[PDB]
DNA sequence: ACTCTCGATG
RNA sequence: AUCGAGAGU
């Protein structure tokens, strides 16, 4: 297990990661003393020497040199001890460790490893400063972030290697996952709650910004598209640019609810031949959707170009930003006044359902739901009264929140957060829950010292009523807390359950394959499928498309 | 430890010339400056001022990464002026303004009391 | 652990307002936010560094050798 | 056993993995100064020589695929289509 | 970082001017993201922010007990009393540039924690060292130039790839490659080197 | 002179607390909207009252400025970090001879504190900054 | 429960159609009742499905399980992946788990069984029964350092 | 004059509230950036230490001392050590200062920047005295003793900006804005009612004119008028502080222009 | 050839349901230039869409369900994780066996 | 240091959850994350 | 080289749809009573209200990088106040004996409904877009 | 009952 | 070599 399918290796690196956007996707920021470090060994040759010797000639220490030099015999000179190190004579036939370079291909994977995409070629860019950086939209699917996530780094030593991380393994290659058939990196944070703003209608971009943002995009053919304002002060939208980083032959329609060819939600989604024509662009136009402006360009153009997408979208989205601005302060939780008197009440006349079914269910009244107690029925009416209650009085906060709202503005383009978040920010946080029922009595027939024996009200039973700005009640706070330690506690269970499952999983399948007649067998030669799939069609190759011969009408069939 | 000594944010290194001109491929007319060891300070006013004389089409900078300082400029301009001449005006009429304000300052200052 | 020669954000010399501005509390009998304006303190950054600076060293300084 | 030139069904497409592993034998071959049966417009990286030795289907190589029975059939990287 | 769960690393480091600024020449020492704020409702951390403006302001403590009859309104109140927009935005300008910023911004004293786990005390990189006496494999941890752990797990992912010559590569010329000799018969580790 | 009394667990069950002996027991007779919604006297039964209910709280998230307004697992959080905070630990740094061991340059008290601070000596050993902080996108970075 | 079925006309539209649901399990009596539709009931018990219905409807219960564990989290997975999982336990005749009891006794190889829990053992009795391993298991030429039938390593190359 | 214009208003040893008229902010801008980041001082980047008994440490003490205020008027005829041809340091681009202070009463002893004392031959030019604008007489608390402890150092004090350290900087705060009301739209108020009532009113609105509710319909709108605010450190005085400013930035747009001459 | 049928099947009944006569001409008025394109255009694009021998899928699809496992946490059945777990195991022995009669 | 002095540790139905009595003896928020989780508490 | 259409019409609707400066404008054609038009519009730039008569043209006229003015010394189609341009991308059959165009002026749409528009507001990239008085 | 770094003992 | 605190999703 330990020393025979899983050994410890040279030719490796770990290290601190941190996001940096300019950065293209398939790219790794190596740090330079790590680069000064590890070695692939390149053998002399007519193509490259005049090159190489300048490296064994800078010396182990300079960034573009190497270490170790090695001779027909098979006797390894040292570079950085020896007399004869600034000597050497480069000799046909001979190897050269040399110092990791700019755009080589390496292994670059973090733990835990539960995919293929936990392990993607990159494309190393050597830098100072001591962190493996990385683009932010390669973050999905090694699942990092960056508050202190470790990442290991390995190098590929031969040449055919090298081939392999290059050509099956990269990063760009994986972008369309065959796992879920859907793209597999999105565009994520201060990007995409920029790939929104900046698209609104409203949002206009006057002459000097235009220029630089144009410029700001690489692959930019030159030409100062024409502005769709040109009258008073001739503007372009935001939309208008961020069209130039979107290639060409490229189409796309979306619609969702209310949307017309006129949009006057600026809904959905049209694009005609990398141009943008109406609707904003947020997570279902680009995240890592389906239909999704990633699937599309992937496929429609080629692997190489969407992963040159992705840097360009960035480059332009992040630049505006940057100019633009954006925040978050307590006054975003803060609601309108007379809401918090809406809310209030709305708590306080699920308060009296509760006590009047409590006060009924006192007299033998409530009826028993067939084949649950009397008891079961009372509890499940409760909760649900009050997930009502906490789902109402929210739903009442998400209206006064203004389209300048920053939560609001982060969750309209799916950056961040939800309702529920809103909800227990603004309004009422809610009814804590343990092994699926509200609050036990540990005590005897009692939650705490606090109240009265044989008490089933809310406040009593769990229900926290205040926001998480307002804030708790010792009560309240005291509950919370029993809520988010299960939370913990099933979640680095959760952990240790699925870690398993995942190995199992994997040792029973594993030497499953399709072999050269489309069958599916393991070592046995036992066959398993008689076609991959049953089509024998590669998952990463297919999409949600409509069969419209099984929907409508016998007359709008034949009509 | 990986952190570069600072000095090398206005110090140019060994074959390293504060502008390195390339013509630009894709326009005509048309350059574009790498300036070395400078930063937003510079290419920020170069641009303003590249933009106020009306022979010219189109200019923009950009700073490639943070890390390092280095910037690059991009001047297009119309049939007949070559864009070193555009930079060249705009440098001018820039220190010719630094100078005017220089003067009026120390006018002023002296007219006040402490 | 000693004042710290100018604030961190804005730049501002402060190690020099140390003993005037325990001087003004304890003497004159005032409250630290008129002494931090009196002493010329009238940004935060630049006001948060004395308010909080906290002298470790007399307690270190009471160590014999 | 064997097989003859027809009687082969076996996709007469490259595999990915083919392919990948064709550039990487050759990629090393190239970079031990083996000899390179195209012109370079400028070229000196092993493996971007071997992508055009292969895109003008000037590689001699042979692959043999294997059935799971115990036989295969022969597939010059002449024969065999790259579309990818 | 911060107070209440919001752990973060430096991502970079920019000189006074490149930092935006306010208008009374204010700069930030350290800007976080505002998408760190929604979905682990870390509300405390603003309120914190609030009240540690009006206290380092007003010269006074900030008090910040829990169970308390403090509000983010009565801090508020007092915040404006000092000319301050009431919920600790200020007007800021882009200082790569000059020009304000179209947003304005969560601006204030928040104690912030530095916290142990810096980068050069992690930095391990190894590049072939030295190998276990038993083994001869790799030898754990970078107190000793160590390798890294290719797991079982790290294998799976080669083989899901389908890079086959790599995993040979990884599995055997970093790490354990040894050669044996082999009777042609009793097919064992038996046989006798008098290799010479 | 019996005015507090040491009671556990088991002797618990059989009482009742009152939490702010202010507003829970005097006689009962507006609301500033923005304060919390605590709940009412319903209890005549008290037969001791909590001192304060802060003191339901470990060493760690006294620290917390406001950890009621917040996430029950954010503080959790905050609990196990704390004891990686960067600060000063004992004032004799200088003569103790220990493997390893972080002193901070200029020890800032917090300017957001807990009542409990003042027990836990953190004013006079803190651990942490007082650093000013901007809410925003920038760089990207 | 609810229910898209074609209209008499063409369109499909939601007949609201009424159906129970149980606690606790005999399939071998309920379906031979009267009023209910033996063509349709459905136990969560893929296994009682099993041996009643054959194997060939068990599998498709035991996928359509695995199915409802996935998609009431809200993630796809495309079906081939659950297929082939499904396939591969419901092949040798049964139902076969995917512990050391199911998969680690069917025949393999000794050594595969070996990088999997019960190792030394697997090693005696494949010792005393005198195994002959094949050597066409992933996790056997990994063992021996060799190169995988995998992607690049499931053809040969030649001249 | 011509382009350019200013107008001061308050005035101090260190303070400069001034108007900066008819520019582009492109400028008013790189004015302020330079101010900050550029202009040229002394402080010192290299202590060397015989004894410190003391409770702090060698390289805290150091970093303390590089932050001190020193003279730098006549700064612009003293050359950076990089590019003087003499080995280490000379009094033709260095400083040199000395600190003694020893533990001697019962009862704490301080030991002030007014304790640096010049050494190197300053060649009759005013350069490297730790500033004082304290009004008891003493510069910063550098650092205090006990009965028993010394302090025995050497300072260099160099040429530098604030590029390579923040130390030569010679400017804390630049109070910087511009419209005062809104009148161009550059922002975007963000409010709960009244986006008028919830902000509030700098001085700066005095000096110019309302809106006057209606009057829309004509465009374009740039930026004249900046009401900055210069605090220097004391290093130089505030005049140079902006001149100086004002200068190097001229001279390093020079420096470009002049390499195309050179190329 | 009848597997070749079987695999294509259901991909026709779509390739029939947008290339049908009324459709081609009437809703995306083509043109026989166009048209043969789309028509030598879809082939490759299908060709491409094959498994290609080699392919791994044994851990891939191991991997493709053991990922989405380990992203589940927080109406009275076994579900998420606990039910996963019954389930590979084969379980006898099972926690909500329920019945469900039309 | 303090907390460490003040610290509880327990071997092996469901004793990580944070029980009711807990309330005023035991930290509620203060313990260790993931495989020890609520077995450590802090008083 | 020329112009395509040209109508005054009158403004019903002003619509400020959670925007500021953009109002969509639903307005009618006087001569013609099978007409009609929706117009999204920089409400900023220029000014609209109740009840109001707007000039329009389409043109494609008075494509390389945009160059700016040395035309305050030019040809230019600006007796006009407003003006756009944009792509267009449906002609929609109402059915009929009456047809509607859309047009992008990078996102500001617009809806125009007639049918003489035939021979006469072509297929096209083209379409500048020029608002008076 | 993933990969990690640290700190300790017969 | 054997045990004890912390890292990240
Ligand atoms: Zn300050
Ligand atoms: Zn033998
Ligand atoms: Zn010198």
């Amino acid at each position: 297990r330990g020393n025979l399918m899983g050994k410890r290796v040279d030719f490796s690196a770990r290290t601190v990661i941190s996001g940096d956007p300019n950065l293209e996707l398939d790219q790794v920021g190596v740090p330079k003393s790590i680069a000064k470090t590890l070695t692939y060994p390149e053998v002399v040759t007519p193509y490259n020497i005049d090159r190489l010797t300048q490296l064994v000639r800078n010396g182990p220490n300079e960034h573009p040199g190497a270490k170790y030099v090695i001779r027909d015999s098979g006797d390894r000179i040292d570079l950085r001890y020896s007399k004869r190190a600034g000597d050497i004579q480069l000799q046909y036939g001979w190897k050269v460790e040399r110092h990791i370079m700019d755009n080589d291909p390496v292994l670059f994977n973090r733990q835990p490893s539960l995919h293929k995409m936990s392990m993607m070629a990159h494309r190393v860019k050597v830098i100072p400063y001591s962190t493996f950086r990385l683009n932010l939209s390669v973050t999905s699917p090694y699942n990092a972030d960056f508050d202190g996530d470790e990442m290991n780094l390995h190098v590929p030593q031969s040449e055919e290697t090298r081939a392999e991380l290059s050509q099956l393994c990269a990063v760009p290659l994986q972008i369309v996952s065959p796992q879920s058939n859907k793209p597999c990196m999105g565009i994520v944070q201060d990007t995409l709650c920029g790939i929104r703003k900046l698209t609104l209608r409203d949002t206009f971009i006057e002459l000097d910004q235009v220029l630089n943002m144009l410029y700001w995009v690489p692959d930019w053919d030159g030409v100062i598209p024409t502005p769709a304002i040109i009258k008073p002060k001739p503007l372009w939208s935001g939309k208008q640019i961020l069209s130039v980083a979107i290639p060409n032959g490229i189409h796309l329609q979306r619609f969702d609810e209310g949307t017309t060819l006129l949009s006057p939600k600026d809904n959905g989604m049209l694009i005609i031949d990398g141009q943008i024509i109406f609707g904003v662009v947020e997570k279902k136009t680009v995240g890592s959707s389906n239909g999704g402006l990633i699937h599309v360009v992937t496929r429609e153009k080629g692997p190489q170009v969407c992963a040159k997408l992705f840097g360009n979208i960035q480059k332009v989205v992040n630049f505006w930003l940057l100019h633009n601005g954006f925040s978050t302060g307590i006054g975003d939780t803060i609601a309108d006044g007379p809401t918090m008197r809406e809310i209030t009440e709305t708590i306080a006349e699920a308060k009296k359902k509760v006590l009047d079914v409590t006060k009924e269910a006192q007299a033998n009244l409530l009826t028993a739901k067939h084949g649950m107690t009397l008891r079961e029925s009372f509890e499940d009416n409760v909760v649900r009264f009050l997930n009502e209650a906490r789902d109402k009085a929210g739903r009442l906060a998400e209206v006064n929140l203004k389209d300048l709202n920053n939560v609001k503005q982060m969750v309209m383009a799916g950056s961040k957060g939800s309702f529920i978040n809103i909800a227990q920010m603004s309004a009422c946080v809610g009814q804590q829950s343990v092994e699926g029922k509200r609050i036990a009595f540990g005590f005897v027939d009692r939650t705490l010292p606090h109240f009265s024996k044989d008490d089933y009200s809310p406040e009593s039973k769990g229900f926290v009523e205040n926001s998480y700005l307002r804030g708790l009640t010792p009560q309240e706070f005291f509950f919370h807390a029993m809520g988010g330690r299960e939370g913990l506690i099933d979640t680095a269970v959760k952990t240790a359950e699925t870690g398993y499952i995942q190995r199992r999983l994997v040792k029973a399948l594993e030497d499953i394959m399709v072999h050269y007649d489309n069958t599916t067998r393991n070592s046995l030669g036992n066959v398993i499928q008689f076609i991959y799939g049953e089509d024998g069609m590669d998952a990463a190759h297919i999409e949600k498309q409509s069969l419209d011969t099984i929907g409508g009408s016998d007359a709008a069939f034949e009509k | 430890m990986n952190a570069p000594d600072r000095f090398e944010l206005f110090l140019l290194g060994e074959g390293e010339s504060k502008l390195k001109i390339d013509p630009d491929t894709k326009a005509p007319n048309a350059v574009v400056i790498t300036f070395e060891k400078e930063d937003h300070t510079l290419g920020n006013l170069i641009r303003a001022e590249l933009l106020n004389d009306r022979k010219v089409l189109f200019a923009a900078y950009k700073v490639e990464h943070p890390f390092f300082a280095r910037f690059k400029l991009r001047i297009q301009t119309t049939e007949g002026y070559d864009p070193k001449d555009a930079l060249k005006n705009a440098c001018n009429s820039i220190i010719n303004k630094l100078g005017a304000l220089k003067t009026n300052f120390e006018t002023e200052w002296n007219l006040q009391t402490l | 652990m000693i004042v710290p020669v100018r604030c961190f954000s804005c730049g501002k010399v402060v190690g020099d307002k140390w003993e005037s501005y325990l001087n003004l509390l304890q003497e004159d009998e005032l409250d630290e936010g008129t002494a931090l304006s009196r002493l010329g303190l009238k940004r935060y950054c630049c006001r948060r560094m004395i308010l909080t600076h906290v002298d470790l060293i007399e307690k270190f300084l009471r160590y014999n050798p | 056993k064997a097989i003859p030139k027809d009687q082969r069904a076996t996709t007469p497409y490259m595999t990915k993995y083919e392919r990948a592993r064709i550039l990487g034998t050759r990629a090393l071959q190239i970079s031990m100064n083996a000899p390179v049966f195209v012109d370079l417009e400028g070229e000196t990286d092993p493996l971007r020589i071997a992508m055009k030795e292969l895109a003008e289907k000037k590689i001699p190589l042979v692959i043999r695929r294997y059935l799971p029975d115990g036989s295969f059939e022969d597939w010059s990287v002449e024969e065999l289509i790259v579309d990818l | 970082a911060s107070r209440h769960g919001q752990k973060g690393t430096i991502g970079i480091t920019y000189r006074r001017e490149d930092m935006p600024f306010t208008a009374e020449g204010i700069v930030p020492d350290l800007i976080i993201n505002p998408h760190a704020i929604p979905s682990r409702m870390t509300v405390a951390h603003l309120i914190e922010c609030l009240l540690s403006k009006v206290a380092a302001l007003s010269g006074n403590e900030g008090d910040a007990s829990p169970f308390t009859d403090i509000t983010v309104e009565g801090i508020s109140k007092l915040l404006r009393e000092h000319g301050y927009q009431s919920r600790g935005f200020e007007v800021m300008y882009n200082g790569h540039t000059g020009k304000k910023l179209m947003a304005q911004i969560f601006f204030g004293p928040t104690y912030y924690q530095r916290l142990r786990h810096m980068v050069d005390d992690k930095i391990h990189a190894r590049a072939r060292g030295p190998m276990q006496v038993l083994t001869r494999q790799p030898v754990e941890g970078r107190s000793r130039d160590g390798g890294l752990r290719f797991g079982e797990m790290e294998r799976d992912c080669m083989i899901a790839h389908g890079a086959a010559s790599f995993l040979k590569e990884r599995l055997m010329e970093a790490s354990d490659a040894f050669r044996v000799h082999i009777c042609g018969i009793c097919g064992l580790m038996t046989v006798i080197a008098k290799l010479n | 002179e019996g005015l507090v009394e040491y009671i556990d667990a088991e002797e618990e069950e059989s009482i009742l607390i009152a939490m702010q002996p202010e507003d829970l027991e005097p006689a009962e007779a507006d609301v500033d909207p923005a304060k919390r919604i605590r709940v009412s006297h319903h209890a005549t039964t008290f037969t001791h009252c909590e001192i304060h209910p802060s003191m339901i709280l470990g060493v760690a998230a006294s620290i917390i400025p406001f950890p009621d307004h917040n996430q029950s697992p954010r503080n959790t959080y905050q609990s196990a970090m704390g004891k990686q905070a960067m600060g000063v630990f004992l004032t004799n740094y200088n003569v103790r001879m220990d493997t390893m061991a972080n002193i901070l340059y200029y020890p800032q008290k917090p300017l957001g504190t807990t009542r409990a601070m003042e027990y836990l000596k953190f004013r006079e050993l803190p651990a942490g900054q007082n650093a000013i902080v901007a809410i925003a996108c920038y760089s990207g970075y | 429960y609810d229910r898209k079925v074609p209209s008499p006309t063409g369109e499909y539209v939601k007949e609201p159609e009424w159906v129970l649901e149980t606690d606790g399990v005999n399939l071998s009596e309920v379906m031979t009742v009267p009023g209910i539709d033996p063509t349709r009931i459905y136990t969560n018990s893929f296994i009682d499905i099993m041996e009643v219905l054959g194997i060939e409807a068990g599998r498709a219960a035991l996928y359509k399980e695995v199915y409802n564990v996935i998609a009431s989290d809200g993630s796809y997975v495309n079906y081939r992946h659950m297929a082939l999982l499904v396939d591969v336990m419901t092949t040798q005749g049964g139902l076969t788990s995917v512990t050391r009891h199911g998969f680690n006794r069917s025949n393999t190889g000794a050594l595969m069984r070996c990088s999997f829990e019960e190792t030394v053992e697997i090693l005696f009795e494949a010792g005393a029964s005198a195994e002959l391993d094949d050597c066409r298991g992933v996790s056997e030429n990994v063992i021996l350092g060799q190169m995988a039938p995998i992607g690049t390593g499931a053809f040969d190359v030649m001249i | 004059e011509e382009g350019p214009q200013v107008k001061i208003r308050e005035a101090s040893k260190d303070n400069v509230d001034f108007i900066l008229s008819n520019v582009d902010l492109a400028m008013a801008n790189s004015l302020r950036r330079v101010m900050i980041a550029e202009i040229p001082t002394l402080a010192i980047d290299s202590v060397e230490v015989e004894t410190n008994t003391t409770v702090l440490a060698d390289e805290f003490i150091a970093h303390r001392l590089g932050l001190i205020p020193l003279q730098s008027m006549d700064i612009e005829q003293l050359e950076y050590s990089r590019d003087c041809f003499c080995e280490d340091h000379c009094d033709k681009c260095s400083v040199v200062l000395t600190l003694q202070a020893f533990g001697e009463s019962e009862s704490t002893t301080n030991v002030y920047s007014k304790d640096l004392v010049i050494v190197s031959n300053l060649m009759g030019r005013n350069i490297g005295h730790p500033i004082i604008q304290d009004k008891e007489g003493n510069g910063v608390l550098i650092c205090k003793l006990r009965k028993g402890q010394e302090l025995k150092l050497t300072c260099v004090a160099k040429k530098g900006i604030a590029k390579e350290h923040a130390k030569w900087g010679p400017a804390a705060a630049i109070e910087f804005e511009y419209d005062p009301w809104n009148k161009l739209k550059h922002t975007d108020y963000w409010y709960e009612q009244d986006s008028a009532k919830e902000w509030p009113q700098s001085k700066n609105c005095e000096y110019e004119d309302p809106p006057n509710e209606g009057d829309p319909f004509d465009y374009k709108a740039q930026a004249d008028t900046f009401y900055m605010n210069v605090e220097s450190v004391g290093s130089i005085p505030v005049d140079q502080v902006v001149v100086r400013g004002i200068d190097t930035l001229q001279k390093k747009v020079a420096s470009i222009l002049l390499a195309l001459t050179q190329m | 050839q009848n597997a070749q049928r079987d695999a294509v099947t259901l991909f026709c009944c779509l390739l029939r349901s947008r290339l049908a006569t009324r459709r081609v001409l009437q809703e995306y008025r083509l043109t026989k230039q166009a048209f043969d394109w789309v028509l030598s255009n879809i082939e490759a694009q299908f060709l491409r869409s094959v498994v290609h021998p080699g392919e791994m899928v044994g851990v891939l699809a191991a991997q493709s369900i053991g990922e989405p496992a380990t992203q589940m946490t927080l109406k009275k059945v076994t579900s998420g994780v606990p039910r996963l777990k019954e389930i590979l195991n084969v379980a006898k022995n099972m926690k909500t066996p329920s019945l469900t009669v039309y | 240091t303090l907390s460490h002095l003040r610290r509880t540790n327990t071997p092996i139905a469901k004793p990580r959850q944070l029980h009711n009595t807990h309330w005023g003896l035991v930290c509620p928020a203060e313990t260790p994350e993931g495989q020890a989780c609520g077995l450590v508490k802090n008083l | 080289s020329n112009t395509l259409f040209d109508d005054i019409f009158q403004v019903s609707e002003v619509d400020p749809g959670r925007y500021n400066k953009v109002c969509r404008i639903e307005a009618a054609s006087t001569t013609q009573d099978q007409c009609k038009l929706t117009l999204d519009i920089n409400v900023e730039l220029f000014p609209v209200a109740a009840q109001d008569s707007l000039t329009v043209t389409i043109a494609s006229s008075l494509t390389r990088s945009w160059r700016p003015p040395q035309a305050g010394d030019r040809s230019l189609a600006d007796d006009y106040d407003y003006v756009m341009y944009g792509t267009a991308y449906k002609f929609e059959e109402v059915s009929k004996d009456l047809i509607a165009v859309y047009y992008s002026f990078g996102g500001l749409l617009m809806r125009l409904e007639g049918n003489y528009r035939n021979l006469n507001n072509l297929k096209q990239e083209n379409a500048y877009l020029l608002i008076r008085r």
